[PDB]
C-alpha cells in the first residue's frame, strides 16, 4: 500500500511496531452463588430421596403380597377342616339318629307281643 | 363276606337240607368229611357258607328251627344229616299248629331265645358278617309265624346286616289248610317291614312248571323242591364262586331296589326237570336266554308281560361263549325293549360262571325285581278278603291273643304293596 | 421332586398295579425290587425310594375296604415290590355307594391311610405332590377318595394334586347307581384337585376291539392299554428330558381355569404284536377314534393342546407333521389363546409289557389337549342322574348311611353349573 | 471403572456361562489359572470384569442365581465350571415354577437376601463400583421374575450406580410355556423403570438367523446362545478392552439414551455360525440380522454405536460408515446431530480374522412390544391363566397396571417418528 | 510478572502436556526439571537445581493425569500440582459443574492459591479446557466464576477445544458447550478457539497423516499456543503481559474470541526443500485453509489484526509483505478502527518436537484477528443445540443431576445475543 509505521518499542529478543494503513474512518461477578450450587445439591436430595421412598412404596406391598397369599391359604385349610367335621359329625349324628328310628318301631312292634299275650290271660 | 342261614319250618327245612345237600355237592363235600373233587376254585368262597371246624370237616353255617321233632329228624336220617352241627338243631315238642298266632306269638316266642341263642353265637364268631338268609313256608304257622318273629327279633339285634328271604308263596292248589290266605298276608306284611329282599317263590307257580310243562303227574312236595333246591343254587351263585368281583348281597340290595318297600323278585331258572326225563343238553344260550326269560318259567306265578321289569340280575353256568351271551341278552332288551322302564338305566346286569350244577352242560338262572309281582299278591289277597269277609276262620287266631283289627292292618299295607307296584308304570 | 401315588379302590388298585408293572419294565427293576443298572449306590428317584441297600419300593399306597383285590397284589410276584405297610385293606367293602364310602365305612380308615401316607412323605426332601388313581362310579372309588380329597388338601398344602378317574361305560359296568356316585364324588373331589385326567372306559374297550382285535376284552386287558397312557404322561418326570419338568409347570399349561382340569388323552400307535411315520402317529392323535374320553373334538374348540412324544424323534418332522396338521384339518383353537401345542420329547423308546397285546413301538405319541369338547361327556351323565334321580330312584340307599337329600340337589347344581361354566367358554 | 454381574435363572445362566467362557479366551484365562496368550493388552481392562484372588488366578465377578439347583451343576460340571468362586452360587433348592409371581414374591424374596449379600460383598470390594448387568430370560420365572426384584433391590441399596440388562424376549417358536406373555409383560414394566439400558435380545430374532439364513434345522438351546454369546462379547468390548477412552457404561446410558424410559437396544452382529467392511457394514445394519425380530425400517434411529473388529483399514471403516448415513439418510432422526459414533478395536473375537457388533435405540423395537402385548392383551381377554398369579398373592388389576405402562411406552416410541 | 497455566479435563490434560513438553525444548530443560530471568514467566527456580511449571493439572478420572506420573515428565511436575478426582464428569457439564465438581473445587481452588503464595506479581491464568465434553466444560465453568472472586483484576486467557463431529466423544456435546461458554462468558477477557475439525484438516492436507492421532493434533496446537505465549517467556514487546493481549485484540468486552492461523505447517521428510519466504508465510496466514477454526473472514469484517512473527525477521520485509497482502486482497477492515496489523517479532526460532511430524522451520507466523467471521462456528454450534433442545433431547440427564430446564432457555438466550451482538458490528 505504502504505510506509515509506528514504532512500539524495541527489545532484547524482539521488537513490535504497529502499521496503521489507512485512516480508521468515521467520528462484579460478585461471591453469595454457591447458594446456587446447593440448592442443586438440594433439588438432587429430593429428586432421589423420592424415587426412594417411591422403592419403600415397591416393598411394602411386596410383603402384602407374600402376606396376603399365605393369608388367604389359611382360609382354604381352616374352613375346609369345619367344612368336614360339621358335614361328618352332621352326618354321623344323621344316620345315629335313623338307625334308633328303626331300633323304634322295633321296640313298639315288640312290647305289642307283650301286651297282647297278656291278652292271653282271659280264654273262659 | 360271610352269612348264615336259618331254615324254618316243614317246608323251609324241606327246601333247605335240599338247598345244602346241592351246593355241598358244587363245592364237594362227603356227608361229613371235607373235599373230594379235581375242580379247585370251589374253596375260595366255601367261606362265605361253611364255618369250618376241627379235623378237616367242613360243617355249614346252619341253624335248623321247628316247632316239632317231625322234619328234623326226617334230614338227619336222611340225605345229608351228618353234616349240621349236632347242636343247630331247635327242636320245639309243641304245635306249629299251622297258624301263625301259634308260630310268632304263643307257641313260637315260647321258643325264639334258644335260637336267637345259636344265631348270636355262629354270628358272633363271624370275621365279617354279610347278613341272615331264611328260607321258610309263608302259609303255615311255624315257618311263617315264627320267621317273621325271628327276622323282626334278628333286626333290632343287627339292624346292620341285611335281611334275605327264600319265601314260598303258598297256593290253592298243592295245599293242606285253608287258611292259608290269612297265614300269607298276616307274613307279607312282616316281610315289606323287615327283610332287604325276598326271593318270592310261589308255590303255584313250581305246581305249573310240573303239568304244563314236564308231563310230570301227580307232583310229590318232592319233584317240586327240586325245582327251589336249583333255583337257589343259580340266585346264589356270585355270592359262592368266583373272583369277579364277589356280590356283597348288601351290593345285590342296593342294585335291585329301587324302592325301599319293594324287594320282591320273581326268580326263573334256564333248563328243568328229572331223572329218565333229562337227556337233553341240547340247551344253547339263545334257546337258554329265551326259556329263563319265559314267563312260563318264572319261580312266581305270574306273567312279566304285565308290568315291566324294574332291575333284573342274571347268572349263566358252563363253560360257553360269553361273546355270545353278550348279544343275546341285548337281544332281549330289544325283542322286548318296551318291557323294561325307561328310566333306570342299563338296568340288567349279566355274568357268567364257568362251573355247571348238577348234570347239565349248560345252565342260567333270572333274578327280577318285577311289578309283574303285584298279581301274585292281588290274588292271595283276593281269597284272604274273601275270607276275612264275613270274618271266617278267624276266632282260632282271635282267641290266641291276637286283635280283630291287626288283620285289617295287614290287609290294608299289604293292598298298598299293591298300589305301589302299580304306581310305577309310569313315564 | 418327589411324587407319591395313590390307589384307592378295586379300579384305582389294578390301574396302578399294571402301570407299576410298566414302570417297573421302563426302569428294569425286577419284582425283587433289585435293579443291576445306573446307580443308587437321582432319574428314576421321582417315584422310586432306594430303600434299604439293594431294593426300590414305590413310591405308592394302595386303599381298598374289600381285602379281595389287594391280596392278589400280595400273592403275585411284585410281592416283594412294595413295603407290607404300604397296601391298606378294610375288611368291609363300600358296597357300591358313594355315601357308604365317604362317610359310613370310610370314616374308619382314613386315620389310618392319612397317616401311612404321611409316612412317605416323611421321606421325601421337596414331595411334590399326589397321583390319585380311583373309579368314578363304585363306592370306595367314588366315596372315600371324596374324603380323602379334602383330607390331603387340609394335611398339604401347595401341593398339587393330579387325578386319573375311570368314567364308567354302560357295558363294562359293576353298578346301576354309578351315575349317582360319579356326580357325588366329582362335586366334593372338585375343588380339591388341580387337573384331572378322564379314562373313559368305553373309548379304551373300543381301542381294544378294533385295535388289538379282542372280542370281548378283560379288565386286564384294558389295564395295560392304560398304563401306558399314563406311563406316557408320567414319563416326562421320571428320568428328566427336554420338556414338561416339574408338576405346577406341567400343569399350568393345560388348565386355564382354576374349574376345567379334564384334558383329553390320546396315545399314539397302538398296535398289536403278531413302523409308522413321525407324521402319522401325529396325525393318529387327531382321530376321536384313537381317543381316550367317547366324545367328539371337531365340535367343541380347543383351549390348550400338548403333544408328548416317545422314542426315536429330530423335532424337525414333529414340526413338519404339525404343519400338515393344519392344513388339512379343524385347527379349532379358542378366541383368546394362542395356538399352542407345547411340544415335549422323551427319547427312551416305549417298551411294552412282553407276553402283553401291543408291539414293541419306535415312537410313540401322547397328545394332551384342554377341549370343551370332553363336556360331551359331562353331560352323557348328567341325563343318566338326571332321569333316576327324577324319581329318587335309589336315593333311599344313601339317607340309609345317613346321607342328605339335599346333596344330591347340590350336586347335581354344581354339574349344571359346570356343563354352563364350559359351554360359556366358546367364541366371543 | 470396574463393574459386576448377576446372572440369574436358566437361561440366564446357559447364557451367561456362555459369554464368560468366550471373553475368558478373549484375554486368554484357563479354566482356572491365569494369563497364557502372547498377546499384551487383555490384562488392561481385566480390571473391569474380573477381581482376581490368591496365587496367581484371575476368578471373574459373577454372581449366579436360580431358584433350582438343576441348571448350576450344569455349568459347574461343563465348560469352565472350575472358574467361579465356589460360593457366588446361590442354590434354590424349590422351584421356579416358570411363574413370574414365584420368581418376583414367593419363592424368590424367599431367597433374595443370600443374592444381596453376595452381592454386597463384591461390590463392597471394588475399588469404583461401575454398576451391575444381568443376564435373563423375561418369560419363565425364575429369571424374570426375581430379577427384576433383584434389580428394584439393586436400585435402593445402589441408586447411584447404573442398571445393565440382557434381557432376552420370548417368542411363540422355540417355546416352553403358555404364560410366556404374562411373565414377559410383567417384568418389561419392571425393566422400564428400574434399569438404564437393556440390550432387546428376541429369542424369535434369534431362531430366524437359524433358519433363514443358516440352513441349520433344527436349533438348540445352543447354537442359538451361541448367537448371543458372541452379540455379547462385541457389544462389551467396549468397556474390556482400548484406552480410547475407556466407556464409563454410565457414558454408554447418558449417549444412548435421550428419555429415560426409552433404553431399548437392537444389538446386531457382523459374521455368524458354527468378510471385507463394506460386506461387514450391510450385514451388520440389514435387518436380517438384528438381535431383534424387528425391521428398522419401520422406524428411524435414535442413536447408534457400532465397534469393529480386527486389524483392518479403519481409513475405510469411516467412510463406509457415513456411507450407510447418506444411502439411509432418512432413517436417522434429524434432530439428533453426527448420532451414530462408531469405534475400532484391533483384537479379533473366537476364530474370525475381521468382525463387527451394532448397538442400536431404535423406535423399530416399538414392533417387539406391540407383539407380545397383542398375544399378552389375547390372554388376559378373558383372563386367561391368571389364576396361577391370582392366587400366589397377586392382584387382578396389577396386570392391567403392567399393560397400561408398557402400552405407553409403544406410544412413545411411536411419539418419536415427528418432524424439524 | 508471574503466569500460572490451569489445564482442566482430558483434551485440556493432554494440550498442555504437549506445549509444556515444547516450553521445555524451546528452554533446554530436561524432564528432569534440570537445564544447564528471561523465562520465570511460566517457571519457578524452585530448590537449588530445578524448574517446575506454574501449573496446575484437574482432572475428574485418573486415567489421564496418572499416565503425566509414568512417562518421564514425571520428574517435571510437583507432586502435588496434579489433581485427580476419583470418578468421572460423564460427558455433563450438569454433572461437573454441580454434582462432582463442588467436591474437588475446593482443593483445586487452593493448590493454584499455593502457586499464587510464591508470585511476586502473579499476572493471570491460562486456562486450558474443551468445549464439549463433561469436566472441561462444566468444572472448568465453576473455576472461573471461583478465580474470578479470589483474584480480582488478573486476567484470565481461556484456551478451548471447539468440538468436530469427526474426532469426538459426546452426542451431548453441543449442549455442555453452550452451558459452560455462558456461565464462562463474563469471566474471561479474551479466548482462543481451536475449532478441532480445522486442526485435523491441517494434519490431512498439511502433514499427510490419513487419520491424524490425539497427540497428532496436539502437536500442532502446542506449536499455535507456544507462539501465542511466546511473547511472555522470552519479553519482547507486543503482548509481553496478559493485560495488552485484550487491549490489543478484544475491542469489546464481550467478543473475546481471535481468529489464529499459524505460519508455515510442513512435514518433516520436506524438511531439506528450499524455505518459505517472509512474504509467503505472511500470505498464508490470509488463507482459511491454513485456519485454526473452520469458517470464512472474507465474509465476515477485522475489528483488529495481529501478526506475531517468530525467527529470522528484519522488518522492512514484514512491511513489503504487508504491502502486497493489501494490493492483492480482501482486505475487509471495519468501519471505525485504523486497518491494524500490530507487529510482533520475536527473534527467537520456532523449535520442533524431534521425532515429530513437522519440520525444523527458519521462521514462521501467527495472525491473531478479531473478526466477526468467527461468528459462524457460534451458529454451527447453536443450530445443533436448537435442534436438540427442541425435543428435550438429553435434557433429562442434567435435571438428572439437579439442574433447572431454565438454565437451557438462559443459557441459549445469551447465544441469540452474542450471534447478534457479533453481526451487529458490520457496516
Ligand atoms: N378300567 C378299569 N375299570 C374298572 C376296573 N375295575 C372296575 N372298574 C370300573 O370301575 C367302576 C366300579 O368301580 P370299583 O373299583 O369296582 O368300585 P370300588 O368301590 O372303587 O371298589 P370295590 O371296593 O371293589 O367296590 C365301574 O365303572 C367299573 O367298570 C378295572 O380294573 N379297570
Ligand atoms: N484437540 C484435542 N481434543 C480432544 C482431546 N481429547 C478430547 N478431545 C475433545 O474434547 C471433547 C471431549 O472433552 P474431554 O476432555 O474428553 O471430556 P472431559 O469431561 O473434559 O474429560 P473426561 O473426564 O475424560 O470425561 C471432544 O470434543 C473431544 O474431541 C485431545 O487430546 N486433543
Ligand atoms: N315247595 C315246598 N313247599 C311246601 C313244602 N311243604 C309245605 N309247603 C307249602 O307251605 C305251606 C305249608 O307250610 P308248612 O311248612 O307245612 O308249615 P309249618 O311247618 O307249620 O311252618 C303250604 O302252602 C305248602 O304248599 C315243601 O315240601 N316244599
Ligand atoms: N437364548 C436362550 N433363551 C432361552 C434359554 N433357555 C430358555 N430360554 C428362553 O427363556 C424363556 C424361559 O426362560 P427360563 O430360563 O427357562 O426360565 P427360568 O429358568 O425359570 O428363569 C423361554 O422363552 C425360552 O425361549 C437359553 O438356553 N438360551
Ligand atoms: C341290576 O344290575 C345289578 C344287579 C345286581 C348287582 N349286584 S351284584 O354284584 O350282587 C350281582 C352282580 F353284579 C351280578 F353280575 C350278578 F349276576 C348277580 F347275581 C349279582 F348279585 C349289580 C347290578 F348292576
Ligand atoms: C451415540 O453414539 C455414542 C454412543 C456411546 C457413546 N459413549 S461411549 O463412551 O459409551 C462409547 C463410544 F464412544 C464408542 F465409540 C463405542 F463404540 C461404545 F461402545 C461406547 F459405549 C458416545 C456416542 F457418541
Ligand atoms: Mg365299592
Ligand atoms: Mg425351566
Ligand atoms: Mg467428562
Amino acid at each position: 500500500a505504502d504505510m506509515e509505521v509506528i514504532e512500539l518499542n524495541k527489545c532484547t529478543s524482539g521488537q513490535s511496531f504497529e502499521v496503521i494503513l489507512k485512516p480508521p474512518s468515521f467520528d462484579p461477578s460478585l461471591e453469595e452463588i454457591q447458594k446456587k450450587l446447593e440448592a442443586a445439591e438440594e433439588r438432587r436430595k429430593y429428586q432421589e430421596a423420592e424415587l426412594l421412598k417411591h422403592l419403600a412404596e415397591k416393598r411394602e406391598h411386596e410383603r402384602e403380597v407374600i402376606q396376603k397369599a399365605i393369608e388367604e391359604n389359611n382360609n382354604f385349610i381352616k374352613m375346609a377342616k369345619e367344612k368336614l367335621a360339621q358335614k361328618m359329625e352332621s352326618n354321623k349324628e344323621n344316620r345315629e339318629a335313623h338307625l334308633a328310628a328303626m331300633l323304634e318301631r322295633l321296640q313298639e312292634k315288640d312290647k305289642h307281643a307283650e301286651e297282647v299275650r297278656k291278652n292271653k290271660e282271659l280264654k273262659e | 363276606r360271610e352269612i348264615v342261614h336259618i331254615q324254618a319250618g316243614q317246608c323251609g327245612n324241606q327246601i333247605g337240607a335240599k338247598f345244602w345237600e346241592v351246593i355241598s355237592d358244587e363245592h364237594g363235600i362227603d356227608p361229613t368229611g371235607s373235599y373230594h373233587g379235581d375242580s379247585d376254585l370251589q374253596l375260595e368262597r366255601i367261606n362265605v357258607y361253611y364255618n369250618e371246624a376241627t379235623g378237616n370237616k367242613y360243617v355249614p353255617r346252619a341253624i335248623l328251627v321247628d316247632l316239632e321233632p317231625g322234619t328234623m329228624d326226617s334230614v338227619r336220617s336222611g340225605p345229608f344229616g351228618q353234616i349240621f352241627r349236632p347242636d343247630n338243631f331247635v327242636f320245639g315238642q309243641s304245635g306249629a299248629g299251622n297258624n301263625w298266632a301259634k308260630g310268632h306269638y304263643t307257641e313260637g316266642a315260647e321258643l325264639v331265645d334258644s335260637v336267637l341263642d345259636v344265631v348270636r353265637k355262629e354270628s358272633e364268631s363271624c370275621d365279617c358278617l354279610q347278613g341272615f338268609q331264611l328260607t321258610h313256608s309263608l302259609g303255615g304257622g311255624t315257618g311263617s309265624g315264627m320267621g317273621t318273629l325271628l327276622i323282626s327279633k334278628i333286626r333290632e339285634e343287627y339292624p346292620d346286616r341285611i335281611m334275605n328271604t327264600f319265601s314260598v308263596m303258598p297256593s290253592p292248589k298243592v295245599s293242606d289248610t285253608v287258611v292259608e290266605p290269612y297265614n300269607a298276608t298276616l307274613s307279607v306284611h312282616q316281610l315289606v317291614e323287615n327283610t332287604d329282599e325276598t326271593y318270592s317263590i310261589d308255590n303255584e307257580a313250581l305246581y305249573d312248571i310240573c303239568f304244563r310243562t314236564l308231563k310230570l303227574t301227580t307232583p310229590t312236595y318232592g319233584d317240586l323242591n327240586h325245582l327251589v333246591s336249583a333255583t337257589m343254587s343259580g340266585v346264589t351263585t356270585c355270592l359262592r364262586f368266583p373272583g369277579q368281583l364277589n356280590a356283597d348281597l348288601r351290593k345285590l340290595a342296593v342294585n335291585m331296589v329301587p324302592f325301599p318297600r319293594l324287594h320282591f323278585f320273581m326268580p326263573g331258572f334256564a333248563p328243568l326237570t328229572s331223572r329218565g326225563s333229562q337227556q337233553y343238553r341240547a340247551l344253547t344260550v339263545p334257546e337258554l336266554t329265551q326259556q329263563m326269560f319265559d314267563s312260563k318259567n318264572m319261580m312266581a306265578a305270574c306273567d312279566p308281560r304285565h308290568g315291566r321289569y324294574l332291575t333284573v340280575a342274571a347268572v349263566f353256568r358252563g363253560r360257553m361263549s360269553m361273546k355270545e351271551v353278550d348279544e343275546q341278552m341285548l337281544n332281549v332288551q330289544n325283542k322286548n325293549s318296551s318291557y323294561f322302564v325307561e328310566w333306570i338305566p342299563n338296568n340288567v346286569k349279566t355274568a357268567v360262571c364257568d362251573i355247571p350244577p348238577r348234570g347239565l352242560k349248560m345252565s342260567a338262572t333270572f333274578i327280577g325285581n318285577s311289578t309283574a309281582i303285584q298279581e301274585l299278591f292281588k290274588r292271595i289277597s283276593e281269597q284272604f278278603t274273601a275270607m276275612f269277609r264275613r270274618k271266617a276262620f278267624l276266632h282260632w287266631y282271635t282267641g290266641e291273643g291276637m286283635d280283630e283289627m291287626e288283620f285289617t292292618e295287614a290287609e290294608s299295607n299289604m293292598n298298598d304293596l299293591v298300589s305301589e307296584y302299580q304306581q310305577y308304570q309310569d313315564a | 421332586r418327589e411324587c407319591i401315588s395313590i390307589h384307592v379302590g378295586q379300579a384305582g388298585v389294578q390301574i396302578g398295579n399294571a402301570c407299576w408293572e410298566l414302570y417297573c419294565l421302563e426302569h428294569g427293576i425286577q419284582p425283587d425290587g433289585q435293579m443291576p443298572s445306573d446307580k443308587t449306590i437321582d432319574s428314576f428317584n421321582t417315584f422310586f425310594s432306594e430303600t434299604g441297600a439293594g431294593k426300590h419300593v414305590p413310591r405308592a399306597v394302595f386303599v381298598d375296604l374289600e381285602p379281595t383285590v389287594i391280596d392278589e397284589v400280595r400273592t403275585g410276584t411284585y410281592r416283594q415290590l412294595f413295603h407290607p405297610e404300604q397296601l391298606i385293606t378294610g375288611k368291609e367293602d363300600a358296597a357300591n355307594n358313594y355315601a357308604r364310602g365317604h362317610y359310613t365305612i370310610g370314616k374308619e380308615i382314613i386315620d389310618l391311610v392319612l397317616d401311612r401316607i404321611r409316612k412317605l412323605a416323611d421321606q421325601c426332601t421337596g414331595l411334590q405332590g399326589f397321583l390319585v388313581f380311583h373309579s368314578f362310579g363304585g363306592g370306595t372309588g367314588s366315596g372315600f377318595t371324596s374324603l380323602l380329597m379334602e383330607r390331603l388338601s387340609v394335611d398339604y398344602g401347595k401341593k398339587s394334586k393330579l387325578e386319573f378317574s375311570i368314567y364308567p361305560a354302560p357295558q363294562v359296568s359293576t353298578a346301576v347307581v354309578e351315575p349317582y356316585n360319579s356326580i357325588l364324588t366329582t362335586h366334593t373331589t372338585l375343588e380339591h384337585s388341580d387337573c384331572a385326567f378322564m379314562v373313559d372306559n368305553e373309548a379304551i374297550y373300543d381301542i381294544c376291539r378294533r385295535n388289538l382285535d379282542i372280542e370281548r376284552p378283560t379288565y386286564t386287558n384294558l389295564n395295560r392299554l392304560i398304563g401306558q397312557i399314563v406311563s406316557s404322561i408320567t414319563a416326562s418326570l421320571r428320568f428328566d428330558g427336554a420338556l414338561n419338568v416339574d408338576l405346577t409347570e406341567f400343569q399350568t399349561n393345560l388348565v386355564p381355569y382354576p374349574r376345567i382340569h379334564f384334558p383329553l388323552a390320546t396315545y399314539a400307535p397302538v398296535i398289536s404284536a403278531e413302523q409308522l411315520s413321525v407324521a402319522e402317529i401325529t396325525n393318529a392323535c387327531f382321530e376321536p377314534a384313537n381317543q381316550m374320553v367317547k366324545c367328539d373334538p371337531r365340535h367343541g374348540k380347543y383351549m390348550a393342546c400338548c403333544l408328548l412324544y416317545r422314542g426315536d424323534v429330530v423335532p424337525k418332522d414333529v414340526n413338519a407333521a404339525i404343519a400338515t396338521i393344519k392344513t388339512k384339518r379343524t385347527i379349532q383353537f379358542v378366541d383368546w389363546c394362542p395356538t399352542g401345542f407345547k411340544v415335549g420329547i422323551n427319547y427312551q423308546p416305549p417298551t411294552v409289557v412282553p407276553g402283553g397285546d401291543l408291539a414293541k413301538v419306535q415312537r410313540a405319541v401322547c397328545m394332551l389337549s384342554n377341549t370343551t369338547a370332553i363336556a360331551e361327556a359331562w353331560a352323557r351323565l348328567d341325563h343318566k342322574f338326571d332321569l333316576m334321580y327324577a324319581k329318587r330312584a335309589f336315593v333311599h340307599w344313601y339317607v340309609g348311611e345317613g346321607m342328605e337329600e339335599g346333596e344330591f340337589s347340590e350336586a347335581r347344581e354344581d354339574m349344571a353349573a359346570l356343563e354352563k361354566d364350559y359351554e360359556e367358554v366358546g367364541v366371543d
